[PDB]
RNA sequence: GACGAGCUACCCAUGAGCAGUUUAAAAGAACCAACUCAUCUAUGUGGCAAAAUAGUGAGAAGACUUGUAGGUAGAGGUGAAAAGCCUAACGAGCCUGGUGAUAGCUGGUUGUCCGAGAAAGAAUUUUAGUUCAACCUUAAAAAUACCCCAAAAAUUCCA
RNA sequence: CUGACCGUGCAAAGGUAGCAUAAUCACUUGUUCUCCAAAUAAGGACUUGUAUGAAUGGCCACACGAGGGUUUUACUGUCUCUU
RNA sequence: ACUAUUCCAAAAGUUAAACUUAACAUGGACUAGCAAUUUCGGUUGGGGUGACCUCGGAGUACAAAAAACCCUCCGAGUGAUUUUAAUCUAGACAAACCAGUCAAAAUAACCCAUCACUUAUUGAUCCAAAAU
């Protein structure tokens, strides 16, 4: 009766897994997102599927910052 | 080690397939000898093949 | 007497202090379009979960 | 065209890689490739 | 694995039975008692009877009816062939044994008191069933957890 | 109006005799005629036969039928309508 | 298993210095007509028919996740061009099981990337093979 055809997509969970004040550690996931929702800043990497990471032992930090870009930083 | 021996047959004999039982009975033919012990001549109907052992037991 | 189950016998590895220890799949066809790195990984060895690893116990 | 699977293979006489290539083209594929045996980039040729 | 053709179906062997009337030679035709069947109607419906009775109707010298002595049985027999019959229910008899077959189904599962106390995450030749999560209970330990305002991204986090 | 005739596509070859709203016809209670004061049934014809057909035979046929249908007469508690 | 065959054997003859015949009964495979064992999905506004079954993206599913219907739009079982992904140590995301992502840093030798909007584009066991 339906000439209409779809499947459905499992989630992936894309979303933020770190916020601003937490203590994170080397190597843990921060973002995870669909192309660039916010920008890597220092103390961050990035990867393949465009998640952040931390690079270095310290704190999540947000910061916004228009020439219109949002970076994420890890103080020590 | 001849008469009535049954065993089980198979189709490329390797099975993953049915097994089916099958009967298997010698071969029967006469043989026609002279004793001159008992100075008779005696008729065996008893296995061929044996007979070509006998005839090198003599 | 109980019967061991010799499917978990073969491919599994319970150590003295009740670790079981298995290999990881995947490894074993269809590499050419898999990372290095992926293979790497999956000859390595890995600990079952608790929950699946008693099961494996009472088997053994 | 089609797709044919092949493998990578140095002088040494073992492949060490394994590649594909469009049925289209006929040439087999040569290719400098990393050796970890000789630990050196070597030249790869075209196998089965 | 055996028991069953004293019921019934067919057949073998050996016997018996089928008034009377019109009629040209006619065991020849038609009608009609016995006998063999069960057309229609009614009655009977834990019955007179687990196949009936009453009226009526068919065959009634023929492919007829019947006695006695025999033969053919279930991975079959028989069947003027209906999926009928083979001891009152045969899409394949009955008895015994395998056998306490298998049943995720349905119908069931017995004294007191106390504490705590469940309604849905993905899969499955799966949806009336299972396997670990979502919960829960017992008995011990090491932790801490929540309600959570402004620093920030209805919430996600934290005094 | 219809198409003896002609042209054309296709197929191994394209239903001849006879029959036909039939144990067959969907439309359908086809149309016409007979039967009845009225006939979706019945009988007799017509044929665009949805979806007859010549030994799973075709078309008829005297006699025969506890088979399946239709119309007059005769006689009746079937019925008016029961006592 | 039964009814009929093709060959080689059992049983009989033939030449030269390796080949031909089947009366009865019995074999090994083999070719046909007969017979012997079971299977006969799910989803489903009952069932059947039809349609659908795994995966990816955009709405339904308003400012972190996830969320159904036989709701609604499009896409895949790959296509092509160039350089080539060598060994392993932390630490995390997601996660019932099983499968999936990111990756500082060390060593050996040099000094993956673009299109099909960005991502899809596959398959867990046991058993076979070019050869390890």
């Amino acid at each position: 009766s339906s000439k209409n055809l779809g499947g459905k997509s499992p989630g992936k969970r894309f979303g933020i897994k770190k916020m601003e004040g937490h203590y994170v550690h080397a190597g843990n996931i921060l973002a995870t997102q669909r192309h660039f929702r916010w920008h890597p800043g220092a103390h961050v990497g990035l990867g393949k599927n465009k998640c952040l990471y931390a690079l270095e032992e310290g704190v999540v930090r947000y910061t916004k910052e228009v020439y219109y870009k949002t970076f994420v930083h890890v103080v020590p | 080690g001849e008469g009535w021996v049954l065993g089980h047959r198979y189709v490329n004999n390797d099975k993953l397939s049915k097994r089916v039982r099958k009967v298997w009975k010698p071969q029967l033919f006469q043989r026609e000898l002279y004793s001159e012990i008992l100075d008779k001549r005696f008729t065996v109907t008893v296995t061929m093949r044996t007979l070509d052992l006998i005839d090198q037991a003599c | 007497k109980r019967k061991t189950v010799k499917a978990v016998i073969y491919r599994f590895l319970r150590l003295h202090s009740g670790l079981w220890l298995r290999r990881k799949a995947g490894y074993k066809k269809k590499l050419w379009k898999k990372t290095a790195a992926r293979k790497r990984r999956l000859r390595e060895f890995v600990f079952c979960n608790k929950t699946q690893s008693k099961l494996l116990d009472k088997m053994t | 065209s089609k797709t044919i699977l092949v493998k990578m293979m140095s002088q040494a006489g073992t492949g060490f890689s394994f590649n594909t290539k469009r049925s289209r083209l006929r040439e087999k594929l040569t290719l400098l490739h990393y050796d970890p045996v000789v630990k050196k980039k070597v030249l790869f040729v075209e196998q089965k």
